[PDB]
Parts: structure tokens; C-alpha cells; sequence
């Protein structure tokens, strides 16, 4: 029930990484020249661009927003082992401004990512080398300053991260971290780390010991008051897990709490490697692509089952 | 009774409503339904009716009105919210 | 004796544009007494400071306005009754359409 349309947006470029602001007015687009460009929807419903520059020296990989109460920041990962944060000014041409810039990473900075809105202005950043690394800005007026609070050793190539969007007050803040290493070894490629308050240290909860092949992508899906968590996995074939904490006993408050792992649905209609996937602001609908030119969104049914209900591919061409 | 309301409550059926009523009960009911659905708006909607002081001070009613509230912020519904 | 009759005629743009623009030191100087308000955080009673919009003690960001959520920098339109307000332009077109306290206090803030 899905029909695909051809914006009128201009590119010289191949085009990396495309994402959204909050409200969905404002577009980021990183091209394959070094280059990113912002782009606004007028009210009469069209796209034009409002800035460009160039970054870093290597390759860009991400570019993600971060939330509006905070201002208007971007956020940058490259190849150059480099994460440069990028703020508006505006005097009304706009004119972007770098505030900073963080270099601790010893290899390729492969994904950046902001933290949920309610914990403040933090940010994580995951590299080649296996290391997580979590700053934060204590002042939110000064965003030339930034703090190195956590750091965090994988043993295995991190490729992908992705925080826990939760807000409740009995949820502890979670992060998940991917892999892409390719060894012939099983070994376990997805681990997740939650925060511990009594220790204010993150520590491994739960290692997801069924994924053994190279992972490209990992999504949680937005909470929205649910009792369980929602979990996407990007590999050969999409999966989707599910996440339901037990009752602590209150004998006594100890470690990381237990979690029952259960997985609902694992398609391989794309029959290649799955390269993407997200979900919608309700986390009820889950898009998907993969190597095959083809992009798949899948939903639950009446009988609380998850099966496809669109296909597109990347011409535009219905299917 | 009993029995019936059990089998509503697992499956978070909204007929059961009348059964259970506006109490710890009915609010594990739509915890369930809203789980299956994703439902926040009806949830917050008939919590608000009437309902004893105690139910109102229940984390996940508050939790899904903030939640309902803050997709009103960003669909930009601001009159509305 | 120029201000005065613009005053009798009820032009305060031009009287303030004469103001702003005098030769004279007093003239000039008269503009600038007792025009400077004084505002705190009602979360922690706490003053704010003179170029920023964080409280320091709440860490709360305690200039949002009350219709479009967001963080006001510029010019902020204030109720003396229920101690609510926002936006000018947010919460003139407000009280244009209604007559409640867009924040759901229940005060009329502009009785009838
Ligand atoms: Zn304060
Ligand atoms: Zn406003
Ligand atoms: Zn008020
Ligand atoms: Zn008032």
C-alpha cells in the first residue's frame, strides 16, 4: 500500500548518508566529495539547499542532528579519524560554524550517535579499533567544551551502535553495540552494555549468542510506554528480538538486570546482505535494505505476527 | 467472573474494560493492549474519566500521556496538545 | 518642549527616535531609568543571569515557551496572574482564538 515518488533535489555526487531533524523540516546529506548539504522544505512543499562545505580530510561516513532544544547541531564521523561537531549561526544567510572537534579515536571513527533528549547532551562515538567512546557537554551554552566520560573495550571491530530512546524512570540507560568482523570463529557479535548507578561504570548485560554472522546495522525501536524493548539486526537475513526485564527481587539490588531474549520474526526475502534498517516514530513499522536494489517495510498483523507489505526498489520502479 | 477476567486480561481485549474497571486491573489490561497495538491516545484518553486518585498516580498512565503528548510536539499539533 | 508635544499627540515612535538620536547628553540619558527588569527561575528561586537562558542551579532551560515548547531567546510576553507566557506573537494568536492559560492553569489571564 506504499507508492514511491522522485524529489527534485540536485546531487553532483554520490550520496553516503541522508538523515532527518526532528520535526522532519530539515535534511542532512553527506556526498561522496567530501561534502555535506542541508536542505529545507518550503510550505509550499519543495526542497531547496541552504548551505554546503567541505569537512575533513578522509572519508564521511555519518552525519546525524541532534535534538532542537539544544540549538541546531550536526554531528560528523570520518575516515580521518576525526568527529566534528557543527552548529548554525545566522546573521539571513546561514553561515555553519565548527565548535569542536574530537580526535582521541587511534583508528577509522566508524559511526557517531547522540543520546535520548531526557540524559542531557551526551554523544557516542564507536571505532575500528573495538572502542566506545561516550562524551558530554556540561555546559549547554558552551558547546566548544566536551568531556571524555566513559570508555569502553569490545575485542571485536565495532560497526554500529545504537542507544535505548526509553524515558521511564525505571528504565537504566542502555546502548547496544555491532560487529563486522569476519572471522571464521562463532563467536558473538552483538553485546549490550547498561549504565549501573550504585557503580556510575556501564557494564555487559546481555550478548546475543544466536548472531554469529558479520553485522552491518542495529536499531531499537522507539519505546512509546511498551513493558519490553524492541531490537533490529542487519545481516545476511533481518532479524528482530525482543527484550522483557524480570522482577527485581528486593533482597537486594545487584548487577545488570536479567533480560529473556526471545526473537519474533527473520526474513531473508532479500537474500543478500541487508545493509539498513530503520523504524518509524511509533516503532510499528520497520524498513529495510539490502544489496538486492530493493527496499522492504514490514509491519505486524492481527494476530500480532510480522509480515511484508511493501516492496520498492531503488529506481523508484513498483514492484 | 474471575476466570473471564483472567482470560480478557492476558489477552488485552478492550471489552473487558467493564469487567475489570478503572483499577490496577484495568490498568494491566491496557498495558497489554497497548503493547499489542501501540495504541497511546484511547489509553490516555479513558484513563482521565473519572478515575480514582490512586490510578492517576500510576507510573505507565503518566508515562503514556507524556508520551501521547510529546507526538502531538512533533507533528507540531502545538493548539491541540 | 518637541518630545512633549509628540507625547500629547501619542507618537512614541518618534518620541523614542528623537530620544535615541539627541545631541544632549540628558535627553539621552533619559531613557535609561529604571527600564531594566529583574527575573528568576520559579523552580529554585534562584536569580538568572544577564545573557543566558540556563538556570545554573536547575540546570532547566526556564524560558520555554508555553505553546511551541521551544527555548525563547528574544522577546517574552509575561502574565502577572498565573506567572505564564512565551512568545509574543505565540501568545497573542493564543489569546486571540481562547481565553484560557495556554500553560492549563486555569486562570483567565485577560478575564472575559
Ligand atoms: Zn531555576
Ligand atoms: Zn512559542
Ligand atoms: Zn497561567
Ligand atoms: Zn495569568
Amino acid at each position: 500500500m506504499f507508492v514511491a515518488r522522485s524529489i527534485a533535489a540536485d546531487h553532483k555526487d554520490l550520496i553516503h548518508d541522508v538523515s532527518f531533524d526532528f520535526h522532519g523540516r530539515r535534511m542532512a546529506t553527506c556526498s561522496s566529495d567530501q561534502s555535506v548539504k542541508v536542505w529545507d522544505k518550503s510550505e509550499s512543499g519543495d526542497w531547496h539547499c541552504t548551505a554546503s562545505w567541505k569537512t575533513h580530510s578522509g572519508s564521511v561516513w555519518r552525519v546525524t542532528w541532534a535534538h532542537p532544544e539544544f540549538g541546531q547541531v550536526l554531528a560528523s564521523c570520518s575516515f580521518d579519524r576525526t568527529a566534528a561537531v557543527w552548529e548554525e549561526i545566522v546573521g539571513g544567510q546561514s553561515h555553519w560554524v565548527k565548535r569542536t572537534t574530537l580526535v582521541d579515536s587511534r583508528t577509522s571513527v566508524t559511526d557517531v550517535k547522540f543520546a535520548p533528549k531526557h540524559m542531557g547532551l551526551m554523544l557516542a562515538t564507536c571505532s575500528a579499533d573495538g572502542i566506545v567512546r561516550i562524551y558530554e557537554a556540561p555546559d549547554v551554552m558552551n558547546l566548544s567544551q566536551w568531556s571524555l566520560q566513559h570508555e569502553i573495550s569490545c575485542k571485536l571491530s565495532c560497526s554500529c551502535i545504537s542507544w535505548n530512546p526509553s524515558s521511564s524512570r525505571a528504565h537504566s540507560p542502555m546502548i547496544a553495540v555491532g560487529s563486522d568482523d569476519s572471522s571464521p570463529n562463532a563467536m558473538a557479535k552483538v553485546q549490550i552494555f547498561e549504565y549501573n548507578e550504585n557503580t556510575r561504570k556501564y557494564a555487559k548485560a546481555e550478548t546475543l549468542m544466536t548472531v554469529t554472522d558479520p553485522v552491518h546495522d542495529i536499531a531499537f525501536a522507539p519505546n512509546l510506554g511498551r513493558s519490553f524493548h524492541i531490537l533490529a539486526i542487519a545481516t545476511k537475513d533481518v532479524r528482530i528480538f525482543t527484550l522483557k526485564p524480570v522482577r527485581k527481587e528486593l533482597t537486594s539490588s545487584g548487577g545488570p538486570t536479567k533480560f529473556e531474549i526471545h526473537i519474533v520474526a527473520q526474513f531473508d526475502n532479500h537474500n543478500s546482505q541487508v545493509w539498513r534498517v530503520s523504524w518509524n516514530i511509533t516503532g510499528t513499522v520497520l524498513a529495510s535494505s539490502g544489496d538486492d536494489g530493493c527496499v522492504r517495510l514490514w509491519k505486524a498483523n492481527y494476530m500480532d505476527n510480522w509480515k511484508c507489505t511493501g516492496i520498492l526498489k531503488g529506481n523508484g520502479s513498483p514492484v | 467472573i474471575e476466570k473471564l477476567t483472567n482470560e480478557m486480561k492476558e489477552a488485552g481485549n478492550l471489552e473487558g474494560i467493564l469487567l475489570t474497571g478503572l483499577t490496577k486491573d484495568g490498568v494491566d489490561l491496557m498495558e497489554s493492549y497497548v503493547d499489542r497495538t501501540g495504541d497511546v491516545q484511547t489509553a490516555s484518553y479513558c484513563m482521565l474519566q473519572g478515575s480514582p486518585l490512586d490510578v492517576l498516580k500510576d507510573e505507565r498512565v503518566q508515562y503514556w500521556i507524556e508520551n501521547y503528548r510529546n507526538l502531538l510536539d512533533a507533528w507540531r499539533f502545538w493548539h491541540k496538545r | 518642549s518637541y518630545i512633549d508635544l509628540l507625547q500629547r499627540f501619542r507618537l512614541w515612535n518618534v518620541s523614542n527616535e528623537v530620544v535615541k538620536l539627541s545631541t544632549s547628553r540628558a535627553v539621552s540619558c533619559l531613557n535609561q531609568a529604571s527600564t531594566t527588569l529583574h527575573v528568576n527561575c520559579s523552580h529554585c528561586k534562584r536569580p538568572m543571569s544577564s545573557r543566558g537562558w540556563v538556570c545554573d542551579r536547575c540546570h532547566r532551560c526556564a524560558s520555554m515557551c508555553a505553546v511551541c515548547h521551544h527555548v525563547v531567546k528574544g522577546l517574552f510576553v509575561w502574565c502577572q496572574g498565573c506567572s505564564h507566557g512565551g512568545h509574543l506573537q505565540h501568545i497573542m494568536k493564543w489569546l486571540e482564538g481562547s481565553s484560557h492559560c495556554p500553560a492549563g492553569c486555569g486562570h483567565l489571564c485577560e478575564y472575559s
